[PDB]
Formats: structure tokens, C-alpha cells, sequence
RNA sequence: UACCCGCAGAAGAAGCACCGGCUAACUCCGUGCCAGCAGCCGCGGUAAUACGGAGGGUGCAAGCGUUAAUCGGAAUUACUG
């Protein structure tokens, strides 16, 4: 229920960063990342119509960390939904509360904000929720409970997250190590290199 | 050569367990007047000292040459010590006698035998096959001091030998063709198709050792035949000239071949109660011929077909005899 | 039983097909 | 009982199928139309990315494969068509 092995292989594979490590030192040091994994990883093969669209699903699936069932369902759910559903199925993957944290800072990778919210730290609305999968609404606070502040662990995450980019649909504290969930992402707010088009292809199909 | 001489006086040890443990045993229940007062008792303990014996004599060879080998054969083999290295020669000599002799003893294996040649399919490059595999036991039988008499002999229209049943009479002969018996293989380029694609033909060796008066018939075609009519199997013979030799000849056939219609008859019956492919092929093109039972491989195919090897055939034996 | 074995199938006479031979054309390659 | 609070220590917790094409994923060794594979096309006759073993990889994951059984693809009973 969880990929446990080498992450930076995944991002080889992809062809990209993935940020599966927390961004302290540049990736291109830590392994080959334009060499994919493997035995045969120079050679480049010309891929398919097919494994093209399954290469960018394995791709966003990676970036969040979700397993096959759960991001079908999501797809599912996407679709049920209204207006455009690759947009939404981006929305339904941020929404999650292990991503919302990372966002934030709290965690220096995704894997990290996940490890957090198991291990009971992570407050929505002043009640502790545990599951990595929730959904977290619009106008929902979202902060560090009082026994996980001391961690130097997040705050080192919230550092890094300084250095990195910051989302607009949140607002986030440094101090009180809580953030507010303002509204949920438009699409030109998260990365254009993926291509939500190609996974509802791949649904279809 | 060192290192081989190891392998096959390793053998040897591989019958010590044997010998011993039994040897012991027969000395403490068999040995005994209480117990030889029943003779089927008594039969069987000579049965089992006979297993002794044999592990006796031949076992100091195999000790008594080896230990004393090393002190003199390590650094000097020419000067001084040219005796002394084939001083062990006749250790290999006494090895070779043991191995054989474990090979053979086994029932029939000293009557003389008649090996007929069957061909397969293909028809005529499957009787040229024919042929090959008989000139081939002809000289086995001339290398290992035989006298082939050539009983049946039939050709084949388009080109080879249909059939032919060829009995060798001398010293173990049964026992080295004993295994041959069955299919061999012959993967070549036909000299007959134009295409010179590679074939497959095959032939059936029915090898047999040799060991009523109204119910057979006796035919002339100076040819002879003894139709034992009971049974259902023919015999026919040409090696003479000279008719009553020529009978006699095709009597002792027919006799062989009703014991062994007799015997493995009642082999399976007991089983009952109780190889599939080619035994051997012989791949011209490749220069190459793997005998598939036993997992040995020789690389001079010509070797091979002109003279029987007695290598192969003593290798065949030795699981023969492992299975019995 | 030597005989009627000779006489089964599995001991039919094999051929083989050729690569630059006369019944040579392969439609498709074993490998794309 | 759910639920909460405390304790210790990375501790007790990853497999199954597949990698010739369709079909995401390739090399070496063994075998030598054999042994075996196989949904279809078809592999294997001594350099097998198609058999078996390895290493490497891919896909699913507390499951993963095989079979059976239905619809779908099949516009291949076509009302739509
Ligand atoms: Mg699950
Ligand atoms: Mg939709
Ligand atoms: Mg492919
Ligand atoms: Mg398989
Ligand atoms: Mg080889
Ligand atoms: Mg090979
Ligand atoms: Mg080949
Ligand atoms: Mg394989
Ligand atoms: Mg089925
Ligand atoms: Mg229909
Ligand atoms: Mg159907």
C-alpha cells in the first residue's frame, strides 16, 4: 500500500524531477537523471501512442504517491464531477491532505507530509486527522498539533519550502505552523508539464 | 592423467561401504550351521560371498598402488623412475580389468548375439542409414577380434538395405551390443534431396543373444527359412552356400528369438503384477553425436561410424547395469 | 515392440525451413 | 467496546504476474524441433530478448495470477445500426 523502494529511480524513468527528495541538493548530483534505470538505461526506445499516455499516469501517480485503485477512483469521481475533468481529477490530487501539507512546508517531501499526518500530527479544523487520502475543503486550517512543533524536522521542511515556490490557493504561518486551505486550485496554478488530457485518455481506453 | 587414474580408483572406494557391512553380515547370520540347515539360506550367503570376494582381491591394486605411487613418481619420470611410472600402467591395467568386470557377469552376457537392423522412415535415405549402422557394427566386430556370419542381407530398390540380421559368435559379445539395441539417428543433409536440407532418418537395432516339429515349415526359394508358425516369427538365412549349415544356422536364430519373446514377456508380466526417444544420434553436419541416454558426446563422428567406439559402449553398459 | 515403435510418429522424417533458401519467405520476422 | 492518554524501539509486517508482436518492460548463461512454451500469430533443428535459470526491468500490490461465467469491443442478427 505505500512504494517504499528507490525513489530518484522513478523520477529516471519519467525523464523529469519528480521531487521525490526534499530539494536540498540538486538531483542531477545525487544520480544519472537523463539516463533511465537499469541494465539497458542509455538506449532510448521510441515509445508507443499507449505508453506514452501511461507513462504521464505513472508520472502524476508518482508525484503524489497513490496507488492505482485510489487514483482510478478519483478519476472516477472526476468525471461524475462537473466541467473539465482532468482539472478536476489535479484538484481531487491536491485536495489530499498529505499534499496540502507539503504544500505548506511541513513536510520536505510528500513522503514526509504523509509520515506526519499518520503519526498523528496534523490538525484540520482542531481535530487530528490521521488519513493521508482525506480531502481538505475550502477555508479549512490546517496546523502542526502542539506536540509536533518541536520537530526540527518541520521546520527544516518549512525552510526548504521558503526557498521553493509558494502555492496561491493557500496562506501559510511560519510561527504558528498553521495554513488555510482558501480555495481549491485552478489549473494554470499547479505545473503545465503534465498533461491531465493524456491520463483521461488512458481512462477511456 | 594423474587426475583421471583419481577418478576411476574412486570408483573402486565407492564400492567399500558394500563389501564390509555386508561381508558382516553374512559372517554373522549366514555363515552359521543353525542357519545353513536350510540350503535356500545357504545359497544365498554364497551369493553374498561372492560379493566379498570380488571386493578383496581387486581393492589392493587400487590401495596398494596408489600409496606407494607418490614417494617415487613426484618430481623424476624419465631417468631412474622410468619403470616406476609404468610401474603404475599396471594399475591402470588391474582398474580397467575391475570396471569391466563390474560391467559385465550380468545373465546372457557371454552367449554371442544377433543383432538385426531395422530401417525407419525416409525410405531411401533411411535404408543407406541402414547400411551405415551395419557396416559400422561389421567394424566393431572386426576391431574387437569377432567373426561376423551375415545371415540376412536385403536391398532396398531405390538405393541402401531394407533388412538385415547380422550374428556375430566370440568372447562377451552379447554384452557390448546388448545396449545399442534401439533407435539411432541420423541427422544429415540428404545426398538424395537436391535441396540438401538437413533429414532425419532412423533405425531400429533389435539386438538379441542367441541361447515344434509339425507346427514349423521348412522352404527352399538353396535358401532356407524356419517358419515356427506357433509364435508367428520367421527367420530366413543366405550365409552359406552348403543347405544343411544354412538350416542349422536359421534353427539357432528362430531358438534365440522364441526365449527372448519368452522372457520379456514375462518381465512385463511381473512388472505388471508388481528409453522413449532415439537412444543415440549421430549429427553429420555438425560433426557430432550425442548418445541422449547417458550424456556422452563424440566429436569424430567418421571414428565413431567406421569403428564402433567401445568408450561409448562400455558407458552404456555401466548404466545398464546401474538400472539392473 | 522394436518394430512397432520405428513405426510410430515420433520417429517421422523431419525437414526444416530455410532462411535464404527456396521456401524461404518470412512475412513477419520472429522480432519486430 | 468505539475513542483518548502513556510506554518502549525501525522495531513485528512484500508478494504475484509479466518483459517476441498485440502489450508497459532486455540482456547473459543452459538447451538444442528435444525438454518445454502458447490467448491469437506462432517460438525451439547449437549465437533462443518467445523454453528453463539468472541479473536487470515493467505492472499490480496485501494481494497477484490461472480457470469458469456474462456484457463489451462485435456495426459479427445491424430498432438506433
Ligand atoms: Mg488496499
Ligand atoms: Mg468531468
Ligand atoms: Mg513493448
Ligand atoms: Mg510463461
Ligand atoms: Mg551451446
Ligand atoms: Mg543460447
Ligand atoms: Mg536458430
Ligand atoms: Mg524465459
Ligand atoms: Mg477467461
Ligand atoms: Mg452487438
Ligand atoms: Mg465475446
Amino acid at each position: 500500500a505505500r512504494y517504499l523502494g528507490p525513489k530518484l529511480k522513478l523520477s529516471r524513468r519519467e525523464g523529469t524531477d519528480l521531487f521525490l527528495k526534499s530539494g536540498v541538493r540538486a538531483i542531477d548530483t545525487k544520480c544519472k537523471i537523463e539516463q533511465a534505470p537499469g541494465q539497458h538505461g542509455a538506449r532510448k526506445p521510441r515509445l508507443s501512442d499507449y505508453g506514452v499516455q501511461l507513462r504521464e499516469k505513472q508520472k502524476v501517480r508518482r508525484i503524489y504517491g497513490v496507488l492505482e485503485r485510489q487514483f482510478r477512483n478519483y478519476y472516477k469521481e472526476a468525471a461524475r464531477l462537473k466541467g473539465n475533468t482532468g482539472e478536476n481529477l489535479l484538484a481531487l490530487l491536491e485536495g489530499r491532505l498529505d499534499n496540502v501539507v507539503y504544500r505548506m512546508g511541513f513536510g520536505a517531501t510528500r513522503a514526509e507530509a504523509r509520515q506526519l499526518v499518520s503519526h498523528k500530527a496534523i490538525m484540520v479544523n482542531g481535530r487530528v486527522v490521521n488519513i493521508a487520502s482525506y480531502q481538505v475543503s475550502p477555508n479549512d486550517v490546517v496546523s502542526i498539533r502542539e506536540k509536533a512543533k518541536k520537530q526540527s524536522r518541520v521546520k527544516a521542511a518549512l525552510e526548504l519550502a521558503e526557498q521553493r515556490e509558494k502555492p496561491t490557493w493557500l496562506e501559510v504561518d511560519a510561527g504558528k505552523m498553521e495554513g488555510t486551505f482558501k480555495r481549491k486550485p485552478e489549473r494554470s496554478d499547479l505545473s503545465a508539464d503534465i498533461n491531465e488530457h493524456l491520463i483521461v485518455e488512458l481512462y477511456s481506453k | 592423467n594423474a587426475s583421471r587414474n583419481a577418478w576411476k580408483a574412486s570408483g573402486g572406494i565407492f564400492d567399500i561401504p558394500q563389501k564390509e557391512t555386508r561381508l558382516k553380515e553374512l559372517e554373522r547370520r549366514l555363515e552359521d550351521p543353525s542357519l545353513w540347515n536350510d540350503p535356500e539360506a545357504a545359497r544365498k550367503v554364497s551369493q553374498e560371498a561372492a560379493r566379498l570376494r570380488r571386493t578383496v582381491d581387486t581393492f589392493r591394486s587400487l590401495e596398494s598402488d596408489l600409496q606407494g605411487l607418490l614417494e617415487l613418481m613426484e618430481e623424476l619420470p624419465a631417468e631412474e623412475r622410468e619403470a616406476l611410472k609404468p610401474e603404475l600402467e599396471e594399475a591402470a591395467k588391474k582398474l580397467d580389468e575391475l570396471y569391466h568386470q563390474t560391467l559385465l557377469n550380468f545373465p546372457h552376457a557371454e552367449k554371442n548375439a544377433i543383432l538385426t537392423i531395422q530401417p525407419g522412415a525416409g525410405g531411401t535415405e533411411a535404408c543407406d542409414w541402414a547400411e551405415m549402422l551395419l557396416r559400422m557394427y561389421t567394424r566393431f566386430a572386426e576391431r574387437q577380434g569377432f567373426q561376423v556370419e551375415v545371415v540376412d542381407l536385403t536391398p532396398g530398390p531405390e538405393a541402401g538395405i531394407d533388412y538385415a540380421q547380422i550374428l556375430v559368435k566370440g568372447e562377451n559379445a552379447y554384452g557390448l551390443l546388448s545396449p545399442e539395441a534401439g533407435v539411432h539417428r541420423l541427422v544429415r543433409p540428404s545426398p538424395f534431396d537436391a535441396s540438401g536440407r538437413r533429414h532425419t532418418s532412423f533405425a531400429g537395432v533389435e539386438v538379441i543373444p542367441e541361447v515344434k516339429p509339425e507346427e514349423l515349415r521348412i522352404d527352399v526359394m538353396s535358401a532356407v527359412r524356419v517358419v515356427h508358425l506357433p509364435t508367428g516369427i520367421t527367420v530366413t538365412c543366405q550365409t552359406t552356400r552348403s543347405q544343411i549349415k544354412n538350416k542349422e544356422l536359421a534353427l539357432k536364430i528362430l531358438k534365440a528369438r522364441l526365449y527372448e519373446l519368452e522372457r520379456k514377456k514375462r518381465e512385463e508380466e511381473l512388472k505388471a503384477l508388481r528409453w522413449g526417444s532415439q537412444i543415440r544420434s549421430y549429427v553429420l553436419d555438425k560433426n557430432y553425436v550425442k548418445d541422449h541416454r547417458t550424456g556422452l558426446m563424440r566429436h569424430d563422428p567418421e571414428n565413431v561410424l567406421d569403428g564402433d567406439l567401445m568408450d561409448l559402449i562400455w558407458a552404456g553398459l555401466e548404466w545398464k547395469a546401474g538400472r539392473r | 515392440a522394436i518394430e512397432a515403435l520405428l513405426h510410430d510418429p515420433l520417429f517421422r522424417q523431419r525437414v526444416e525451413k530455410n532462411k535464404k533458401g527456396k521456401g524461404s519467405y518470412m512475412r513477419k520476422g520472429k522480432h519486430g
